[PDB]
C-alpha cells in the first residue's frame, strides 16, 4: 500500500497502486525486475494513472530497444490494460504511446438486464431519503446484497 | 521523595577516599578512592583523582536511589594534620558536580585532647 | 562649517531662534593629544581632510562627521592637504622630511608617495644607459631615481653613517658605494 | 534662508493543550500530539570573632560578584555571626555557583586579602592548604616564635619570596599556616614553609626558591 | 472587539 | 484554485454503477434523482481527470516524478505545448522550479500539498511569526470568493445607507489602510469574535452574505489541518484546534511578513505604477483619480503603445477611495479584462521594494548586477569565492531584453559566494 | 541522561534527547513504535520511535520506576502503560485518556514483573521482590479488583 | 604592497598553568573564533555605509560589450578601455561574467581581437589579454 514498504523476494505476484509504480519507476528506469504490466481501472483513467501508462510507454520502448539488441541478454516487458470501458481507441489513436494501433481484445460478460428506476424528484437530503429508501427495500422486496454509494464516508457512517 | 545519605570524604595526605554509606552508617552504598581511577600512585592524593572518584559514587548513588547525600569530611588526625586537603575539598566539588542534592556539611577529623608522640622524633620530619 | 585647532567642528545654520546664525551641531576631534592643524573642504563631494599634529589625518563625511577613513603619515605635523577638484584625490604633506603624497580615497590607492633627502646630496651616478641616477646624501641612505618619471623606485638605508661615493658597473647590472660608516 | 545662499523608505526587517485522542496509521501503529512543553540549596560559614571588621568595610566588594556573575542571594546572619548563601531556583544557573561561593567566603575569613580570594570565584583549580608548625616539628616558647618570624621574615621578606616564587598567597596566621593556589603551586609553598619551620636560614631557601622561580617560567 |  | 466538491456522476458511470447491481442477476436500479434531470445534468462520459487537475499541479506532480520535459514525455490527452511551459516558467519564478527545470526542496514540498502550487507556496510561508491562523483565512477567503457587495450593486447610491455602508468599508479597512485582502482579512477574523446570535446584524450590516462564510469557517479548519499535517511529521496525529483557528491581532511587523506571504503567492501579478517605471511618459497628477492612475505587469510583455500595457486599480478596492498617491508597487490575486477604456485590478496589498526582492530572492526572477565602485561602495572579500558588497537587482525582466517591461529595484547589500562561475545570492546583509 | 534512538537498517543515530533523570527501565511496545522511560525521579517519558519526540510526559510515581508495560493491539484504540515503582505502587497509565486510570498499592517491595492481557475486562499481572503475584481484572470504567495473590516464593525479577 | 601598515570572570584557565598536572600526566587535555570576528567586521563595514542612491543596472563598460557583439564593432568599446584608468580596466577584467554560455568572455576576446588587427595600441591590447587569463 506504501512506497517504502517492500514486498517479500519470493512473490512474484505485487499487488500496489498507480503512484506507488510511478516511484519505484522513478527508482528503476528499466524495470528489468518487472517482466509485465497489468493496468486496471483504465476507464477512470486518472492523472496520476495518466502519467503512470504515459512514463510506462516510454519504458516499454526501451525494453523493446533492449530486447531488440538481445531477447536472452534483457527481457522483454508485455504491456495489458484492463479497462471496463471499450473506450481504449483514444488511447490507441494517440501517437506518444506508441507509432503503430496494437490489437485491442474484447471480452463479454453474461450479465443480466437490470430494470432502471428514478425517484420523481431529486432529494438535497439525498442521505435520508435514501435511508428511507433503503428501509422501504427491505419491506418490499425478497432477500438479496444491496448495493449502496454515499459520497461522503462520515455520511456512510452516519 | 528525598532519600537521605551520608557521603563520607577522607581526604589522606597521600590518597582520598569517598565513601557514600545510610544514614546510621553501617551499610556501604558505594567506596571508590583516588586509587581506583589514577595510573601511577604518586597522583592518589591528586584532585583529578578525587573528582573522578566522587564522579564515580554519584553515578552509583544515583542508581541505588539516594538522591540527597550529608557530608561528613575528615583528615587523617591523630598527631598529624586536622585540616582535610585538597583532596577533600575537590570532591566535595564535583558530588555538587554530579548533581546529588547536599544536606549538610561537617568536619569529623579525630581531635585528640592527648597525642601520642609524632613519627618524625625530636629533629621533625617533612623535609 | 568653521574647525579649530582644539578639534572642533561647529556647523552654523541661519535659523530662526527674526533669523540670525546658530550652531545647530557640534563636532569634536578626540585626538588624545594631536592638534587640527591644516584642514580642507570638498563641497561637491562633502569631504574633510584634516591633517593633526601628531602626522595622522582623517577623512570624515560632512555634516554626519563619518570617519571615513584614518591614517597616519609618521611622527611629523602634516604641513598641507589638498583636494582634486573632483575630490577623488587627496594630496598631504610635511616639512620636516619633506613628504608629499595623493591618495586615491576611492580605491585605496597611492598615485603619488614621493620623498626628499634630510641632507644635502653628497654623490651622484647615472646608470650606463642613464634611465636611472642614483643619489646619496649626508644620512646615509642611498635613493634610485628615473629620469624620465623622475620618482623614486626603491631607497637603501643600510649605510649607517654619510655615504661619500656612488659609482655604476659597466655593465650597469651592480652598484658600488662607499661610506662614511667604514664599509663598501 | 542666509544671505549668503545662491542666487519609499525600505524597511530592514525582512523574513527568513494536548489532544484527547489518538489516531491509527496504515501500518496499524498509533499516533499521537505532541506533549505539553538548580534545586534549593543553602550554605552556612560562620566568621570568627576577628574578621567582622575587616568584613564590615570590605563587604561591598564582596556581595557584588557573588549576587550578578555567580547569581547567589545574600545573607549574614547578626544573631549567629555567619555568612548564609543560597541558590535561587528560578535565576542560578550554574548548580555549582554556590560552592565555589562558600569557598570564596572561606579563603577571606581564613584571613585572606579579598582580591586574593575573587581568583576563586575567577578560578576553577584554586584550593587551600592548612597545616599547623606543631605537625612539623614540636616547637614551644621562645622556639616556637622564633620560627614564626622566619616565615615572616624581616618586614614580611621572607613571605613575600614564598608569595612572589610559588605563585600562591600565605597567610601565617600566628602559628596556623593557609597556602591559597593551584595545587602543584601549593605543594611548592608548603616545603619552602616547612624548612624554614625544622630550622633551614632564610638565606639559603630564599637561594632554593629562586631555583624554581626559574622552571616556573621556562615551563 | 478589536477586530471592530 | 483546485477543489474536490461534490457532484453529478456521468450517464455512462451512472449506467456500470446499474449494472453491478444486474450483474449477479436481474436487478432494479433506482436513482434518488429523476430521469429527467438526469438527461439534463449527466454528462454522457465523464471529462478525463487530466483536464480536471490544473496544469500546474500536472507539472509539478510531472517535477515531483523529475521528468525531463513535459514534452518529451509520452501521454493520452494533450493540454497545449506552451501552456506546460508557461507553468514552468510559472513555478519557477515562485521558487519552486530551479533554472535547471529540476524541483527545488520547496518544490517538492508544493507537490505534496494537494493545494494548487500557488497556494501551496503560501502554506509554506504562512507558518511565520505566528501568522499562520491568518494566511490561513487569507487563503480560505480568497478561493471561497470576495463576501463584500458593492455599492453599485447594492443600488443604495437611500444615501445614508451608503454612509452605513461606507462606515462599514471604513471598519473593515482599520487593520490595513493601503491592502484590500487584511481588511478582509480583518472581517473574516471580525465575524468569528462576533456572537453566533448577532452574526446575520453583523452580517446585515457589513452586507455580508452569512452562507459565504460558513464555508469559509469550515474551510478554515480544512486548511489548518493540511497545513499542521504537512509542516509536523505526524501529520496523522495533529488535529485542528479551534484555539488554533482563534487569532489574536498582528503587530506592523507581522502586517509587513504578511505582506510578504501575499507576495510570494503572487509573484507573478506584481504591478508597479506605470508613472514610476517611465515619469512623465504618461501624464498623471494627483487630480486624476486612482482609476486614471496606470500600473504594469513586470511579467507582462512591452507593448508599442504603453496604454496598452498600462492596468488600473478597482473602484471599490480602498486604495482608490483614500484619495491618497498609491504605493510604487502593487500586487493582484486576478486582473479583470473587463473595460476596454481601462482595465480593471484587484490589489490584495502594496509590497515594498526591498521586501519584494525578498520574495524575489526566493523565487527566480530576481537578476543582480554586478558589485559597484564608488565612494564607500568597496566589496569585502572574506574569502577567494565569498565577498559582501551592495548590488542592484532588477525584478523579472533585465534591461538587455527589452521583450518583456520589468522595473529595476534600488541596490541593496549581499554577500555573494561564486558557484559554477557566479556567484549565488547567500543573503542580503 | 540522554536517551539515543539508532537504526539499524540505515546504521547511523537518527535521534538523540535528554532526560530528566537517569532512567533504567526502558519498554517497547509490540507494535515496535512506542518507548517508555523510566527514571529514577519517578517521571514517566513515552517517546515515538520513528518520529522521535514525546508523547505523553506521566509524573505520578514517587519512588524509582522499576516495571514498564505495553499493552493493546494494531488497529485498537485501548493502548494503556502500566507502571511499578520500588514503593510497590502500580498505576496503569491510559495513553488516549492521558489519565492514570487505575492506582494499586497490594505489593510492599519494588515491582519488577507486569504484563496485561485481554479477557474475553483486562487481567494484570503485577510481580515484586516480595515473593508474591497479584491479579487484577479492570476496564476502561472504574473497575479495578485483585482476584489473587499467588506466593511465588522466589524474588520476581519478571513475570 | 600598498596596504597600510598594522576578560571572561569566569576565566577558563586549565593544565600545568594552574598547577593540575595530574591532569596532564593522565592524557587529558580559535583560528574559527578569529574567522567568526572578520564576518563581524564584514557587516560592520557594510552598516557603516548605506548609500540609497538610484542607479541603473549595467555599468558602461559592458552596455558597449553587448552593443559591440550585437553590431560586430567593439570600436566604441575599444576606446573606452584606453581611456580607462589603470584600476578601473583590470576591476572590469575580473568582473566579467564567468558562466555558460560565456558570452561576454568570448564578447571581450572578439573585441581585442579587432584591435589587434587595427596595429594601433598593440601593447595595451596585449596587456588586457594577459589580465583575462590571470
Amino acid at each position: 500500500i506504501r512506497f517504502d514498504s517492500t514486498a517479500k523476494e519470493d512473490t512474484k505476484v505485487k499487488f500496489m497502486t498507480d503512484g506507488v509504480l510511478l516511484r519505484e519507476m522513478m527508482h528503476d528506469f528499466k524495470l528489468t525486475k518487472y517482466s509485465s504490466i497489468i493496468i486496471d481501472e483504465a476507464h477512470e483513467r486518472n492523472i496520476n494513472t495518466d502519467i503512470l501508462i504515459g512514463m510506462l510507454s516510454r519504458c516499454v520502448r526501451l525494453r523493446a530497444k533492449l530486447h531488440k539488441e538481445n531477447p536472452i541478454e534483457h527481457k522483454k516487458l508485455k504491456l495489458i490494460i484492463m479497462s471496463a470501458t471499450l473506450r481504449v481507441s483514444d488511447f490507441s489513436e494517440n501517437k506518444t504511446l506508441f507509432p503503430i494501433a496494437p490489437p485491442v481484445l474484447q471480452v463479454d460478460a453474461r450479465q443480466f438486464p437490470v430494470s432502471i428506476h428514478f425517484n420523481r424528484r431529486t432529494a438535497f437530503n439525498y442521505t435520508d431519503e435514501a435511508f428511507r429508501k433503503t428501509c422501504k427495500i427491505h419491506q418490499k422486496l425478497p432477500p438479496g446484497a444491496i448495493l449502496v454509494f454515499l459520497t461522503g464516508q462520515q455520511e456512510i457512517t452516519h | 521523595s528525598q532519600v537521605f545519605g551520608v557521603a563520607r570524604i577522607y581526604a589522606s595526605f597521600n590518597d582520598t577516599f569517598v565513601h557514600v554509606t545510610d544514614l546510621s552508617g553501617k551499610e556501604t552504598i558505594a567506596r571508590v578512592t583516588g586509587g581506583m581511577k589514577v595510573k601511577a600512585d604518586r597522583d592518589e592524593s591528586s584532585p583529578y583523582a578525587a573528582m573522578l572518584a566522587a564522579q564515580d559514587v554519584a553515578a552509583k548513588c544515583k542508581e541505588v536511589g539516594i538522591t540527597a547525600v550529608h557530608v561528613k569530611i575528615r583528615a587523617t588526625g591523630g598527631t598529624r594534620t586536622k585540616t582535610p586537603g585538597p583532596g577533600g575539598q575537590a570532591a566535595l566539588r564535583a558530588l555538587a558536580r554530579s548533581g546529588l542534592r547536599i544536606g549538610r556539611i561537617e568536619d569529623v577529623t579525630p581531635v585528640p585532647s592527648d597525642s601520642t608522640r609524632k613519627k618524625g622524633g625530636r629533629r621533625g620530619r617533612r623535609l | 562649517y568653521t574647525v579649530s585647532k582644539d578639534g572642533a567642528v561647529f556647523v552654523w545654520e541661519f535659523t530662526k531662534r527674526k533669523y540670525s546664525w546658530r550652531i545647530t551641531k557640534k563636532h569634536f576631534f578626540y585626538a588624545n593629544q594631536a592638534k587640527v592643524k591644516c584642514v580642507t573642504f570638498h563641497p561637491a563631494t562633502r569631504l574633510l581632510a584634516v591633517g593633526f599634529t601628531s602626522g595622522e589625518f582623517r577623512l570624515y563625511d560632512l555634516p554626519d562627521f563619518t570617519l571615513i577613513q584614518q591614517l597616519s603619515m609618521g611622527q611629523n605635523p602634516v604641513n598641507t592637504v589638498s583636494v582634486n577638484q573632483t575630490g577623488e584625490w587627496l594630496a598631504f604633506g610635511s616639512s620636516k622630511l619633506g613628504q608629499l603624497l595623493v591618495y586615491e580615497w576611492q580605491s585605496e590607492s597611492y598615485i603619488l608617495k614621493q620623498q626628499g633627502h634630510f641632507d644635502s646630496t653628497n654623490s651622484l651616478a647615472y646608470s650606463p644607459d642613464g634611465s636611472r641616477v642614483v643619489t646619496a646624501s649626508e644620512d646615509g641612505k642611498i635613493k634610485v631615481w628615473d629620469i624620465t618619471s623622475g620618482f623614486c623606485l626603491a631607497t637603501f638605508e643600510e649605510h649607517t653613517s654619510s655615504v661619500t661615493a656612488v659609482q655604476f658597473a659597466k655593465r650597469g647590472q651592480v652598484m658600488f658605494s662607499s661610506s662614511l660608516d667604514g664599509t663598501v | 534662508v542666509a544671505p549668503t545662499a545662491l542666487k519609499d523608505d525600505d524597511d530592514d526587517v525582512l523574513l527568513d493543550h494536548e489532544s484527547k485522542t489518538v489516531v491509527v496509521d496504515d501500518q496499524g501503529k498509533p499516533r499521537f500530539t505532541s506533549a505539553s512543553k538548580i534545586k534549593f540549596e543553602s550554605r552556612k560559614i560562620m566568621v570568627p570573632p576577628h574578621r567582622m571588621t575587616p568584613l564590615r568595610n570590605s563587604w561591598t566588594k564582596i556581595y557584588p560578584p557573588l549576587v550578578e556573575h555567580l547569581k547567589l542571594q545574600v545573607r549574614m546572619n547578626l544573631k549567629t555571626k555567619s555568612v548564609e548563601l543560597r541558590t535561587n531556583p528560578k535565576f542560578t544557573t550554574d548548580p555549582g555557583a554556590l560552592q565555589k561561593g562558600a569557598d570564596f567566603i572561606k579563603a577571606f575569613t581564613l584571613g585572606f586579602d579579598l582580591d586574593d580570594s575573587i581568583a576563586l570565584l575567577r578560578l576553577d583549580d584554586l584550593y587551600i592548604e592548612t597545616f599547623e608548625v606543631k605537625d612539623v616539628k614540636t616547637l614551644t616558647g621562645d622556639h616556637l616564635s622564633r620560627a614564626i618570624g622566619r616565615i615572616a621574615g624581616k618586614d614580611g621578606k621572607t613571605k613575600f619570596a614564598i608569595e612572589n616564587a610559588t605563585r600562591t598567597r600565605i597567610v601565617l596566621a600566628d602559628s596556623k599556616i593557609h597556602i591559597l593556589g593551584g595545587f602543584t603551586h601549593i605543594r611548592m609553598a608548603r616545603e619552602s614553609v616547612v624548612s624554614l619551620i625544622l630550622g633551614s636560614p632564610p638565606g639559603k631557601v630564599y637561594g632554593n626558591l629562586r631555583t624554581v622561580a626559574s622552571r616556573l617560567k621556562e615551563r | 472587539n478589536p477586530w471592530l | 484554485v483546485q477543489s474536490f466538491e461534490v457532484g453529478w456522476v456521468s450517464k455512462a458511470s451512472a449506467n456500470q454503477r446499474s449494472g453491478r447491481a444486474g450483474r449477479t442477476g436481474p436487478g432494479h436500479c433506482y436513482r434518488l434523482y429523476s430521469s429527467a434531470v438526469f438527461e439534463h445534468d449527466f454528462e454522457q462520459f465523464s471529462k478525463p481527470e487530466i483536464l480536471r487537475m490544473p496544469v500546474e499541479s500536472i507539472v509539478l506532480q510531472m517535477k515531483s516524478m523529475a521528468i525531463h520535459n513535459i514534452i518529451n514525455f509520452p501521454f493520452p490527452t494533450p493540454p497545449d505545448r506552451v501552456a506546460l511551459s508557461k507553468a514552468i516558467q510559472l513555478l519557477q519564478y515562485l521558487g519552486a522550479l530551479d533554472n535547471k527545470e529540476m524541483i527545488t526542496e520547496d518544490g517538492k514540498k508544493m507537490s505534496l500539498f494537494p493545494l494548487s502550487p500557488r497556494f501551496s507556496k503560501m502554506l509554506l510561508v504562512s507558518d511565520e511569526k505566528a501568522c499562520l491562523p491568518y494566511i490561513v483565512a487569507i487563503v480560505s477567503a480568497l478561493s471561497v470568493g470576495d463576501p463584500f457587495i458593492n455599492e453599485f450593486e447594492l443600488g443604495i447610491n437611500k444615501k445614508e445607507l451608503r454612509s452605513k455602508f461606507y462606515k462599514s468599508r471604513s471598519q473593515f479597512s482599520k487593520l490595513d489602510k493601503f491592502s484590500d485582502v487584511f481588511r478582509l482579512l480583518s472581517v473574516v477574523s471580525a465575524m468569528d469574535y462576533v456572537p453566533k446570535e448577532q452574526k446575520e446584524i453583523f452580517m446585515k450590516k457589513n452586507f455580508l452574505r452569512g452562507k459565504l462564510m460558513e464555508e469559509i469557517v469550515k474551510l478554515r479548519k480544512q486548511l489548518m489541518y493540511i497545513i499542521k499535517s504537512n509542516t509536523s511529521k505526524e501529520n496523522i496525529a495533529v488535529v485542528i484546534r479551534n484555539e488554533d483557528l482563534k487569532s489574536d491581532i498582528p503587530s506592523v511587523i507581522q502586517i509587513k511578513l504578511l505582506k510578504q506571504m501575499i507576495c510570494a503567492g503572487f509573484v507573478d501579478h506584481v504591478a508597479v505604477r506605470a508613472d514610476v517605471l517611465f515619469p512623465d511618459d504618461a501624464k498623471i497628477t494627483n487630480r486624476t483619480s486612482i482609476i486614471n492612475i496606470p500600473y504594469i505587469p513586470v511579467l507582462a510583455t512591452r507593448t508599442p503603445n504603453i496604454e496598452d500595457c498600462f492596468v488600473y486599480i478597482h473602484p471599490t478596492s480602498i486604495l482608490n477611495n483614500l484619495g491618497e498617491m498609491p504605493p510604487k508597487y502593487m500586487l493582484y490575486y486576478s486582473l479583470h479584462l473587463g473595460g476596454n477604456n481601462k482595465t480593471r485590478m484587484n490589489t490584495l496589498c502594496d509590497i515594498a521594494s526591498t521586501p519584494l526582492a525578498n520574495i524575489a530572492r526566493k523565487g527566480l526572477l530576481l537578476t543582480y548586477s554586478k558589485p559597484l565602485t564608488g565612494q564607500g561602495l568597496k566589496t569585502v572579500n572574506l574569502s577567494p569565492t565569498e565577498r559582501y558588497c551592495y548590488v542592484v537587482p532588477r525584478f523579472g525582466s533585465t534591461v538587455d531584453n527589452d521583450l518583456k517591461i520589468g522595473w529595476d529595484l534600488n541596490p541593496i547589500a549581499v554577500h555573494q559566494k561564486k558557484q559554477k562561475g557566479q556567484w549565488t545570492v547567500i543573503k542580503f546583509i | 541522561q540522554l536517551l539515543k534512538i539508532f537504526h539499524l537498517k540505515t546504521g547511523k543515530v537518527v535521534r538523540s534527547m535528554k532526560i530528566s533523570s537517569p532512567s533504567y527501565i526502558l519498554d517497547a511496545d509490540s507494535t515496535s513504535t512506542l518507548l517508555a522511560v523510566g527514571g529514577t525521579d519517578g517521571s514517566i517519558i513515552v517517546v515515538d520511535i520513528e518520529n522521535g519526540y514525546i508523547t505523553h510526559s506521566f509524573k505520578g510515581h514517587g519512588g524509582t520506576i522499576s516495571s514498564l508495560k505495553f499493552y493493546g493491539q494494531l488497529n485498537s484504540k485501548i493502548w494503556l502503560l502500566a507502571s511499578g515503582d520500588t514503593n510497590g505502587m502500580v498505576k496503569v497509565w491510559d495513553l488516549v485518556k492521558r489519565k492514570c486510570l487505575h492506582t494499586l498499592q497490594e505489593h510492599t517491595s519494588a515491582v519488577r514483573g507486569l504484563d496485561i492481557i485481554e479477557v474475553p475486562s483486562l487481567n494484570l499481572l503485577s510481580g515484586g521482590r516480595d515473593d508474591i503475584i497479584n491479579l487484577w481484572d479492570f476496564n476502561m470504567k472504574k473497575k479495578c479488583k485483585l482476584l489473587k495473590t499467588l506466593p511465588v516464593n522466589q524474588q520476581v525479577e519478571s513475570c | 604592497r600598498s596596504k597600510p601598515k598594522e576578560l571572561p570572570f569566569f576565566l577558563q584557565l586549565s593544565g600545568e598553568k594552574v598547577g593540575d598536572e595530574a591532569s596532564v600526566r593522565e592524557g587529558i587535555a580559535h583560528r574559527r573564533d578569529q574567522e567568526a570576528q572578520k564576518k563581524l567586521d564584514a557587516e560592520e563595514q557594510m552598516n557603516k555605509f548605506k548609500v540609497t542612491g538610484r542607479l541603473g543596472f549595467e555599468s558602461h563598460f559592458t552596455k558597449q560589450l553587448r552593443e559591440g557583439s550585437q553590431s560586430k564593432d567593439y570600436s566604441s568599446l575599444l576606446a573606452t578601455l584606453i581611456n580607462f584608468s589603470p584600476a578601473a580596466v583590470d576591476l572590469e577584467i575580473r568582473s566579467l561574467n564567468s558562466f555558460e554560455p560565456f558570452d561576454e568572455i568570448v564578447w571581450f576576446i572578439d573585441a581585442l581581437t579587432q584591435g589587434l588587427k587595427s596595429n594601433k595600441n598593440f601593447e595595451l591590447y596585449e596587456t588586457f589579454m594577459s589580465l583575462l587569463f590571470k
